[PDB]
C-alpha cells in the first residue's frame, strides 16, 4: 500500500452504570423528566430538571439526586461518594 | 506661570528649607508651627489643583515618561499637607483608566492575546516598581490602582479567557526564559495580576479546557511546572475546583497505566496486524469535557482490529462498563513512502486517506456518501488538509480555488521538503480566532454551570441558617459568591422562586414568615 498507519493514539471514554433507559432513582429515563415533574411544561421556565453527573460517572436527574443528599449519600450504586462534575448531557 | 511643575518643586522645597533654618536659627526655639502650617496653606493648597493636570510636563506627563525622582520628590512634598495624597491619586488612578481604555480597547479584530496580556503584566509590573521607588508602599496609592485595575479589567468578557491563553502559551514550552527564576517570577506576576480578576468561572473553564488541549496531545511539555501550577492555585483558588484539576490529572495517571496494561495484553494475544503499535488513552466523562463523544464514523482496518480488541478486552477484565467511539481527540502517526518519511493525523484524515487507499480519485461525494460523517468538522478536516496549506501539500486537488466545491478530485504530491522522516501537519491549534459559536456555547454553559451553582450553594448554606422575609439571605448568598462572579440580581431573583414546585425548602412566597426547615 501507499499509505500504512503504524501509531495509533486513540481515547476511550466509559461510564459507570448511567442506564440511558432508566434513572436509577426514579426509573423513567435518562431524560424526559423524572417521578417530581411529570408533565413537561406545567410551570417550569425552560424545565430546570437537567442531568446530574458525579465523580463517579453515574448519571441520574439533576432533581432525582437532590432528594438523596438529604439523607445518607453515597451514591446507592456504589460505594464512591456523590459529587457535582458535570450538569447537562 | 513663569515655570512648570519640573522645576517649581525643587524651588518651593529650597524655600521651605531655607525659611525652617532661618526660623530655627534667627528665631525662638519652636516659632515653627504656625509658620509652616500657613506656608503650606499658601503654597501647596494654591498650587495643588493645578500644577498637577493643566499640562507642560505636569504628573501625568512626568508619570507616562518615567520619572521617578520627580515622583519621589512629589510624594515627599504634598506627604505633609492634607488632602494632598487624595487628588494624586486621584490623577494617577484618572491616567489608569486613560491607559486601560487604550489598551482594552475592543473596536478592531486581530490582536494577539499573549501579547495583549504581556503588555498589561508590563504595565502593572511599571507601575509596581514605581509605587516601590517613589510612593514608600504607601496604602492608599495601593488601594486606588487596586480599584482602577479591578474597575476597568472587567470592561470586557474574554480578559481571563486571553489570561488562560497566556499561561497556556506560557506552560506548553519554557523555550524563552530556559532557567527558573524568571519563570517563578513571571507565574508570580501572573498570578499577582489574576488576583485583581473578578469572573473566576470562565477562568477556571478555560483553564481546565487548555488543560484538557495540553494532556490530550504531545508529553513532555515541562513535566514538573504542573505541580508548581497546581499549588499556586490552591493558594489563590483554594479548594473549589483545584481538586477536580487533580483528578483529571489522576485520570490521565489512570490512562497511562491502561495504555501500558493494553500493550502488554496485546503483546500476549497478538492475533492481528492492526495493533503494531497502539497508545489508547482512558478517561472519564465527569472530569474532561468529552460529552461531544458521539461523533459515528467510519474506522480504518487496522485501527478497527486494534480498537476491537480494546473493546474486547475492556469488556472481559474491566466489566461493569462500556466505551464508546469517538474521533474528535488523539492523533495517528501515519508512515508514507525516495524515502520512508511518516506523516500525522490528529484521527481527522484517518477516514479520508484510508478511503484514498482502498481506492483513488475521490472527490466530496465519495467522501460524503459511504462513510457517515458529520457536517462541522468534515468541512475543517478537508479545508486542514487541502486549503491554506504552505509548501508541504500533501493532499492536492486540480480545481485550485479558496472554497469548496463537491466534484473535485483529490491527488498526493511528494513534497520532499521535509528534511527528517516525521514530518506533521499541524493545522489545528491555528492562531486564535475565538469565533462566535464557540463563544456563544460556551457563555452558555459557564451560565448553565452559574446557575447550578447558585442553588448548590442555596441548598448547601440555608439548611443551617436562619430565614429570609424579602432580601434578607440573598445579601448572604452574594456574598458567599462575591469573589466567584457577579451577584445577578435579577438571574438569582428568578432562579430562587422556580424551587416553589415541589418539596424541600420549597420557600413559599405567600407564607415567606417562616421557612420548612425540613428534608
Ligand atoms: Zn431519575
Ligand atoms: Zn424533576
Ligand atoms: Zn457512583
Amino acid at each position: 500500500k501507499r499509505f500504512e498507519v503504524k501509531k495509533w493514539n486513540a481515547v476511550a471514554l466509559w461510564a459507570w452504570d448511567i442506564v440511558v433507559d432508566n434513572c436509577a432513582i426514579c426509573r423513567n429515563h435518562i431524560m424526559d423528566l423524572c417521578i417530581e415533574c411529570q408533565a413537561n411544561q406545567a410551570s417550569a421556565t425552560s424545565e430546570e430538571c437537567t442531568v446530574a453527573w458525579g465523580v463517579c460517572n453515574h448519571a441520574f436527574h439533576f432533581h432525582c439526586i437532590s432528594r438523596w443528599l438529604k439523607t445518607r449519600q453515597v451514591c446507592p450504586l456504589d460505594n464512591r461518594e456523590w459529587e457535582f462534575q458535570k450538569y447537562g448531557h | 506661570a513663569e515655570n512648570s511643575a519640573s522645576v517649581y518643586i525643587k524651588k518651593v522645597e529650597a524655600r521651605i528649607n531655607e525659611e525652617i533654618e532661618r526660623v530655627m536659627h534667627c528665631l525662638d526655639k519652636s516659632t515653627e508651627e504656625p509658620i509652616v502650617k500657613v506656608v503650606e496653606r499658601e503654597l501647596i493648597s494654591k498650587h495643588m489643583k493645578t500644577i498637577v493636570e493643566m499640562e507642560n510636563s505636569g504628573l501625568v506627563h512626568m508619570l507616562k515618561n518615567g520619572k521617578t525622582e520627580d515622583l519621589g520628590c512629589m510624594y515627599k512634598l504634598f506627604s505633609r499637607v492634607p488632602n494632598g495624597l487624595k487628588t494624586m491619586c486621584e490623577c494617577m488612578s484618572s491616567y489608569l483608566r486613560e491607559q486601560g481604555k487604550a489598551l482594552v480597547s475592543e473596536e478592531g479584530e486581530g490582536k494577539n492575546p499573549v501579547d495583549y496580556i504581556q503588555g498589561l503584566l508590563d504595565l502593572k509590573s511599571r507601575f509596581d516598581r514605581f509605587l516601590l521607588e517613589s510612593f514608600n508602599n504607601d496604602r492608599l496609592f495601593k488601594q486606588t490602582i487596586a480599584g482602577d485595575f479591578e474597575y476597568f479589567l472587567n470592561l470586557n468578557s474574554r480578559s481571563p479567557e486571553y489570561l488562560s491563553l497566556f499561561i497556556d502559551d506560557k506552560l506548553k514550552k519554557g523555550v524563552k526564559g530556559l532557567t527558573e527564576q524568571e519563570v517563578e517570577t513571571i507565574l508570580d506576576k501572573a498570578m499577582v495580576l489574576f488576583r485583581f480578576m473578578q469572573e473566576k468561572d470562565v477562568f477556571e473553564r478555560y483553564y481546565k479546557q487548555h488543560l484538557a488541549r495540553r494532556l490530550l496531545t504531545n508529553k513532555s511539555v515541562s513535566d514538573d511546572s504542573e505541580k508548581n501550577m497546581i499549588s499556586k492555585l490552591k493558594t489563590e483558588c483554594g479548594c473549589q475546583f483545584t481538586s477536580k484539576l487533580e483528578g483529571m490529572f489522576r485520570d490521565m495517571s489512570i490512562s497511562n497505566t491502561t495504555m501500558d496494561e493494553f500493550r502488554q495484553h496485546l503483546q500476549a494475544t497478538g492475533v492481528s496486524l492492526g495493533g503494531v503499535d497502539l497508545t489508547v488513552r482512558v478517561l472519564t466523562t465527569g472530569y474532561w469535557p468529552t460529552q461531544s463523544a458521539t461523533p459515528k464514523c467510519n474506522i480504518p482496518p487496522a485501527p478497527r482490529h486494534a480498537f476491537e480488541i480494546f473493546r474486547r478486552f475492556y469488556l472481559a477484565k474491566h466489566s461493569g462498563r462500556q466505551l464508546t467511539l469517538q474521533h474528535h481527540m488523539g492523533s495517528a502517526d501515519l508512515n508514507a513512502t525516495t524515502r520512508k518519511h511518516i506523516l500525522q493525523v490528529s484521527t481527522f484524515q484517518m477516514t479520508i486517506l484510508m478511503l484514498f487507499n482502498n481506492r483513488e480519485k475521490y472527490t466530496f461525494e465519495e467522501i460524503q456518501q459511504e462513510t457517515d460523517i458529520p457536517e462541522r468538522e468534515l468541512v475543517r478536516a478537508l479545508q486542514s488538509l487541502a486549503c491554506g496549506k504552505p509548501t508541504q501539500r500533501v493532499l492536492t486537488k486540480e480545481p485550485k480555488s479558496k472554497e469548496i466545491e463537491n466534484g473535485h478530485i483529490f491527488t498526493v504530491n511528494d513534497q520532499f521538503t521535509s528534511k527528517l522522516h516525521r514530518v506533521k501537519i499541524q493545522t489545528v491549534a491555528a492562531k486564535q480566532g475565538e469565533s462566535d459559536p464557540e463563544r456563544k456555547e460556551t457563555r452558555q454553559k459557564v451560565d448553565d454551570d452559574r446557575k447550578h451553582e447558585i442553588e448548590a450553594a442555596i441548598v448547601r448554606i440555608m439548611k443551617s441558617r436562619k430565614k429570609m422575609q424579602h432580601n434578607v439571605l440573598v445579601a448572604e448568598v452574594t456574598q458567599q459568591l462575591k469573589a466567584r462572579f457577579l451577584p445577578s440580581p435579577v438571574v438569582i431573583k428568578k432562579r430562587i422562586e422556580g424551587l416553589i414546585e415541589r418539596e424541600y425548602l420549597a420557600r413559599t412566597p405567600e407564607d415567606r414568615k417562616v421557612y420548612t426547615y425540613v428534608a
